[PDB]
RNA sequence: AGCGCCGUGGCGCAGUGGAAGCGCGCAGGGCUCAUAACCCUGAUGUCCUCGGAUCGAAACCGAGCGGCGCUACCA
C-alpha cells in the first residue's frame, strides 16, 4: 500500500504526467475526450516502487550489474495534481492531501513561471515545505544556460518558507538520473506521525461511477471513492457516514457500510493511513457517477461531525497577487462579494457577513462539517476566474 | 475536421458561426458569379460559384471569417 | 545549496549523448 | 470495454434478398460556323471476410474484422 502521499506542481505546457510516469510507471489516462491535449479536470494516480539497493523499478535489481537485489523499504502514493488558472478548487483539495512535494521549473521559458510560483505558494500556505526543485527540462538546454538558470532559480528562491529545496535533473522521456529522485524522497522527506492514537477520518476527493455497461444488472458493484486518511487506520467491517450528503438548500449526511478497501494493487483489510485507498461502499453509483464525492468529509461512525453554515475564520492574505506574469496589490476585503474557500478539500465559495482586519465570518452555501481544524485557502475574482489571495482557518 | 475544399465551383466545408444569405449576398457582389446555396443531405454544404476565381475565393474566405489559411486545399480541377 | 545537482545534471548529458549520439 | 451506424466505382447514396445498383464525376462521340448548354455511350469494383438457410445471393441472420456516437475511464 501507500505510506506518504506525494504531489506534484508544475506549469502549463511542462510535463508532470510522463515525469510521474518514468518515475511510478502507472499511466496516467486523461480521459472525458477533451482532456487529453490541454488540460485535466479530475486527478491523476499513480504508484511508486521504492526497494533501496544498499550494497529501483523493480522489487529485484539486475540492471546496477551486481547480481543483488533490492529489498523493501517505500511504497509511495503519487496524485498528480493539474497546474492550470482554470482549475484550482481540486489543486487545492489535492494540496491539502499531499504531504510531500514535486516542484517543476521550466529553463527557457520565463524563469519565474506563474503557476509554478503559484502553487509553490499553495505548498507553503498549507504546512508543504519539504519541496524537491526539479529541473523538468535538461536536454533542452546548454550548459552555460542550465548554469543561468540554476543562480536564477537560487536567486529567486532564497527568503521564503520553503527554504531547504533540493535540486534535481529530470525529463519525461530519458528515463534516466531517477533513482536520485526516490533517494530523495526517501531521504528529504519523512512519513508525517500517523499511528492508531488519533481518531479515524476520512477525505475523498474524487467520485467513480462503477456500473459495467452491456453486462446483466443482477450482479453489479456499487460505488467506489478516492479517499484520504490524515489519522487512524480503516478496517473492514465498519459503518461509515458520508457528511456532507445529499440535498433534499440544505444537506442531509449519508450512511453506509464497507464493501471493499482496493489498497494499491488488491483489497486490503487495513491500511495504515498517508495513502489514496479506493473504499468500494453501498452508495449509490448515481452518488459517485459526476462530480460529487469531490472533496467531502467522511466519519467513521461512533463519532459526530458537526455540519455548519456560519463560520468564524483566521485569515491572512499575503502582500501580493500571484499567477500573473499585469499584477495588483492585494487589496482588503470588502462585504457582500462571494469568494471562494476551500477548507481543505471542500468546493464552496462562501458570502462574507463580517468583515475584520485578521478574523472573518463567513457562511457557506452548502453546509460543511468542522471536526479540528481543516486548513482552508481563500480565493477572490479579480481576473476573470478564481485567484489565490490568502489562506484561511476555522475557529470556534 | 472542420476540413474545406473548393472543387469546379462548389465550396465543401463551411464554418456556421455566420449566417449563409449574407455569405451569398457578399459573395454574389465580390464575384460577380451566379451563386446557389445548395443543401445535399448530410453532405459538406454547397455553395456554389461560377467561374474560376480561387484566387478571388481565397480573398473572400479571408475577408469573411477565416484566419487560419492553413486546413485549405483547394484541388486544382 | 546547488552543488550536488549539477553534477547528476552533467551524469544525465553524458547518459543522453552515450544512449543517443543523434540527438 | 459494451451496444447502435459506415463496409466502394475517385466520390455521396441505392436496393439489399434474379446476379452488376443511380447521380456526380472522367474519356470519346453527337449538336452548332464555334463554344457553353443540351443529347448518347463508357472503365472503374473484392458493397471488408467467415459461414448458415438458400435451384439462386453483396442482401436475411449469425462470430470475427477497419473507423465513427454515447456510456464516461465505469475500483
Ligand atoms: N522534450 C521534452 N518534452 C516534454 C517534457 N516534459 C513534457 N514534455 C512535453 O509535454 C507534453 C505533454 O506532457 P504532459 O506531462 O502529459 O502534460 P501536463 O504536465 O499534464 C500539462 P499541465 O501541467 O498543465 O497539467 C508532451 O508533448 C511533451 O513533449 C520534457 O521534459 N522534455
Ligand atoms: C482514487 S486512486 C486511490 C485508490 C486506488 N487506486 C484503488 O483503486
Ligand atoms: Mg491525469
Ligand atoms: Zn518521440
Amino acid at each position: 500500500q501507500a505510506t506518504i502521499n506525494i504531489g506534484t506542481i508544475g506549469h502549463v505546457a511542462h510535463g508532470k504526467s510522463t515525469v510521474v510516469r518514468a518515475i511510478s510507471g502507472v499511466q496516467t489516462v486523461r480521459f472525458k475526450d477533451e482532456l487529453e491535449r490541454n488540460i485535466t479536470i479530475k486527478l491523476g494516480y499513480a504508484n511508486a516502487k521504492i526497494y533501496k539497493c544498499q550494497e529501483e523499478i523493480s522489487p529485484k535489481c539486475q540492471r546496477p550489474g551486481c547480481p543483488g537485489r533490492y529489498k523493501l523499504v517505500r511504497h509511495v502514493s503519487f496524485v498528480d495534481c493539474p497546474g492550470h488558472d482554470i482549475l484550482m478548487s481540486t489543486m487545492l483539495s489535492g494540496a491539502a492531501v499531499m504531504d510531500a512535494a514535486l516542484l517543476l521549473i521550466a529553463g527557457n521559458e520565463s524563469c519565474p513561471q506563474p503557476q509554478t510560483s503559484e502553487h509553490l505558494a499553495a505548498i507553503e500556505i498549507m504546512k508543504l515545505k519539504h519541496v524537491i526543485i526539479l529541473q523538468n527540462k535538461v536536454d533542452l538546454m546548454r550548459e552555460e544556460s542550465a548554469l543561468e538558470h540554476q543562480k536564477s532559480i537560487l536567486k529567486f528562491i532564497r527568503g521564503t518558507i520553503a527554504d531547504g529545496a533540493p535540486i534535481v535533473p529530470i525529463s519525461a522521456q530519458l528515463k534516466y538520473n531517477i533513482d536520485a529522485v526516490n533517494e530523495f524522497i526517501v531521504k528529504t522527506i519523512p512519513v508525517p506521525p500517523r499511528d492508531f492514537m488519533i481518531s479515524p477520518r476520512l477525505i475523498v476527493i474524487r467520485s467513480f461511477d462503477v456500473n459495467k455497461p452491456g453486462a446483466e444488472i443482477e450482479d453489479l458493484k456499487g460505488g467506489v471513492a478516492g479517499g484520504s486518511i490524515l489519522n487512524g487506520v480503516f478496517k473492514l467491517g465498519d459503518e461509515i457516514e458520508i457528511r456532507p450528503g445529499i440535498v433534499t438548500i440544505q444537506c442531509k449526511p449519508i450512511f453506509s457500510n464497507i464493501v471493499s478497501l482496493f489498497a494499491e494493487q488488491n483489497d486490503l483489510k487495513f491500511a495504515v493511513p498517508g495513502g489514496l485507498i479506493g473504499v468500494g461502499t453501498k452508495v449509490d453509483p448515481t452518488l459517485c457517477r459526476a462530480d460529487r464525492l469531490v472533496g467531502q468529509v467522511v466519519g467513521a461512525k461512533g463519532h459526530l461531525p458537526n455540519i455548519y453554515t456560519d463560520i468564524e475564520i483566521n485569515y491572512f492574505l499575503l502582500r501580493r497577487l500571484l499567477g500573473v506574469k499585469k499584477q495588483a496589490k492585494v487589496r482588503k476585503l470588502e462585504p457582500n462579494e462571494v469568494l471562494m474557500v476551500n477548507i481543505g478539500s471542500t468546493a464552496t465559495g462562501a458570502r462574507v457577513v463580517a468583515v475584520k482586519a485578521d478574523m472573518a465570518r463567513l457562511q457557506l452555501t452548502s453546509p460543511a462539517c468542522t471536526e479540528i481544524n481543516e486548513k482552508i485557502a481563500l480565493s477572490r475574482r479579480i481576473e476573470k476566474h478564481w485567484r489565490l489571495i490568502g489562506w484561511a482557518t476555522i475557529k470556534k | 475536421s472542420n476540413y474545406i475544399h473548393i472543387r469546379i465551383t462548389t465550396v465543401q466545408g463551411v464554418p456556421e458561426e455566420y449566417d449563409l444569405k449574407r455569405i451569398l449576398k457578399v459573395l454574389k457582389k465580390d464575384f460577380a458569379c451566379n451563386g446557389n446555396i445548395v443543401k445535399d443531405p448530410e453532405m459538406g454544404e454547397i455553395i456554389q460559384l461560377q467561374g474560376d476565381q480561387r484566387a478571388k475565393v481565397c480573398e473572400f474566405m479571408i475577408s469573411q471569417l477565416g484566419l487560419q489559411k492553413k486546413n485549405i486545399k483547394i484541388h486544382g480541377f | 545549496v546547488g552543488l550536488p545537482y549539477s553534477e547528476l545534471l552533467s551524469r544525465f548529458f553524458n547518459i543522453l549523448r552515450t544512449n543517443n549520439p543523434e540527438l
